[PDB]
């Protein structure tokens, strides 16, 4: 188990640790969260009490490094930081641990949520969508665009999200212009899975790090992003058997997992009910589908 | 953005665009079978792209022999129309290239844009307009050369004949969207009109009569006249 300590709580912030979260007053004394199961990645993140636009936070895995959060003054925000001095950490850690100012990340043992939303997330593609090399966490928030809606301004700040575009030069083939605009089996598994991510899991990880994105903070070109990843799956007649078994997984946790008061945003009516129920893999989807009647039959 | 009545005389300036009308290509009679079933018998079709500036007409030619053994035939319809409207663009020279492409019907957006994809600076347009352009089998010799085809094959017209010797482009093509229009609504009434007087001939290389212009001017009037009853019949008005 692991601690992300918090130097203090100087404004009054709504704290979000993975899909758990904590109202902190201003100047209460908090000092961070421990027993963060080691193993995944994690995102911390923060909405104050008086900005409910602008919520951000930091994506990062404990085994990386010792982080902690700080607020600055300056910038108006709370700083995620890695500490190099590893004696200077444990005493921290300690200490405030000893004075219990400290949430304890609330996991229930019979809940595989988290493990299920992040299965195929990796820090290593997070960084690569979010360039900040000189950090090993990596920052997000609600304003940030991606590069495909950049191309449609200042790339330092872009979601380096892989290109999926199905009128395009890379989604057709010179002469099967038609075949391959009905079934994107060629976008899918040789320009994509074999060309560009090179095996499932790393689509399936960037699928679901923009899902997480989208909910936590509401940040819109990854929701589309997500719904793209959706589509070209469920738009193409040949998928591996393994891949559709496994998005049908993917996908209840997320459709679980999701506020019911956000639906409306979050989720894009033609991409479902194409995926559920006129494309290719209509009837692949079965736990996605029984869920998505049973919550949101109105979008349906 | 879409074509429609307000920006209607954007069809008259000096930017290359063609009209592309799809739907006489897939073309069926429906009959009964032995068993009693229904079937459908493919007859030869055309695709209507038109320069609504000069009157060129490019009239390809969709010969039945292209959907044999083929499956989901209306939407592979779609599909041919924009292989081969891809072509001719990519027959042509870069300066008679169009700047747009205007489908008459949406669902040809999609089929186009792809064929189109690496001529990114032509603009495929839908429109809100209710053009006649499938009255063009109505015009005899399109027909005609249609039904005669034994094999694909472009045949080049202008649709307004000599015309434009006399009349502007957007005269030229109210004229033909109101033959049209007239055609669609009551083929036989509209053919009587224009056929009635013997001594008025069409040149073996025009599609329509050689009126003089105050004959177009009874003809047209003619032409409104019957559009107008049509509507009452249909309505009750
Ligand atoms: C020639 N039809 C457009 C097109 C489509 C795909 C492609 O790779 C190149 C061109």
């Amino acid at each position: 188990m692991n601690t992300v300590p918090f130097t203090s709580a100087p404004i009054e912030v709504t704290i979000g640790i993975d899909q758990y979260s904590f109202n902190v007053k201003e100047n209460q004394p908090f000092h961070g969260i421990k027993d963060i199961p080691i193993g995944h990645v994690h995102v911390i993140h923060f909405q104050h009490a008086d900005n409910s636009s602008m919520r951000y936070g930091y994506w990062f895995d404990c085994r990386m490094g010792n982080f902690y959060i700080q607020y600055d003054p300056k910038d108006g925000l709370y700083k995620m930081m890695e500490e190099r001095d590893g004696a200077k950490f444990e005493n921290i850690v300690h200490n405030f641990k000893e004075r219990q100012m400290m949430v304890s990340y609330p996991k229930i043992d019979e809940d595989d949520t988290w493990y299920n939303l992040t299965e195929f997330v990796q820090m290593d593609k997070i960084r690569k969508i979010v360039r900040k090399d000189e950090n090993q966490f990596s920052y997000v928030d609600s304003s940030m665009t991606t590069v495909q809606e950049n191309e449609l301004s200042d790339p330092a700040h872009s979601l380096n999200y892989t290109v999926i575009n199905f009128k395009s030069r890379e989604a057709i083939r010179p002469g099967h212009e038609m075949e391959d605009f009905l079934d994107k089996s060629y976008y899918l598994n040789t320009v994509m899975l074999q060309g560009i991510f090179k095996n499932s899991s790393n689509y399936f990880g960037e699928l679901q790090f923009a899902f997480l994105n989208a909910m936590f903070f509401g940040n819109y070109g990854s929701s589309l992003q997500w719904h793209a990843m959706i589509e070209l799956i469920c738009s193409s007649a040949t998928v591996p058997k393994h891949m559709l078994d496994k998005l049908d997984e993917i996908l209840y946790y997320q459709i679980k997992t999701l506020p019911e008061q956000y639906s409306d945003i979050l989720l894009n009516e033609r991409v479902w009910n194409i995926c559920l129920y006129s494309s290719f893999q209509k009837n692949s989807l079965h736990n996605t589908e029984k869920i998505m009647e049973n919550k949101y039959p109105e979008l349906l | 953005g879409a074509m429609n009545s307000s920006n209607y005389a954007e069809l008259f300036n000096n930017d290359i665009k063609l009209f592309v009308d799809d739907t006489n290509v897939y073309r069926v009679t429906v009959h009964k079978t032995f068993e009693g079933n229904v079937a459908t018998k493919a007859i030869n079709g055309c695709i209507f792209t038109l320069n609504p500036k000069t009157g060129h007409l490019f009239l390809k030619i969709i010969h039945t022999s292209v959907w044999a053994g083929q499956k989901r035939l209306s939407q592979l319809a779609k599909w041919k129309t924009a292989e081969e409207v891809s072509a001719l663009v990519r027959s042509l020279p870069k300066e008679e290239q169009p700047k747009q492409i205007i489908v008459t019907r949406k669902a040809m957006l999609d089929p186009l844009e792809v064929h189109m994809l690496d001529f990114p600076n032509i603009a495929i347009r839908p429109t809100e307009l209710r053009l006649p352009f499938s009255a063009a089998m109505s015009i005899d010799k399109l027909s005609d050369v249609v039904m005669k085809a034994t094999e694909p094959q472009m045949v080049l017209f202008n649709i307004y004949d000599d015309w434009l010797d006399r009349i502007s482009s957007y005269t030229a093509f109210s004229r033909l969207t109101l033959l049209l229009r007239a055609l669609k609504t009551n083929e036989e009434s509209a053919k009587m009109i224009l056929l009635s007087d013997p001594t008025i001939t069409i040149k073996s290389y025009h599609l329509w009569p050689s009126f003089t212009d105050e004959q177009w001017i009874t003809i047209e009037s003619q032409m409104r006249d019957l559009i107008l009853t049509e509507y009452g019949r249909k309505y009750n008005v």
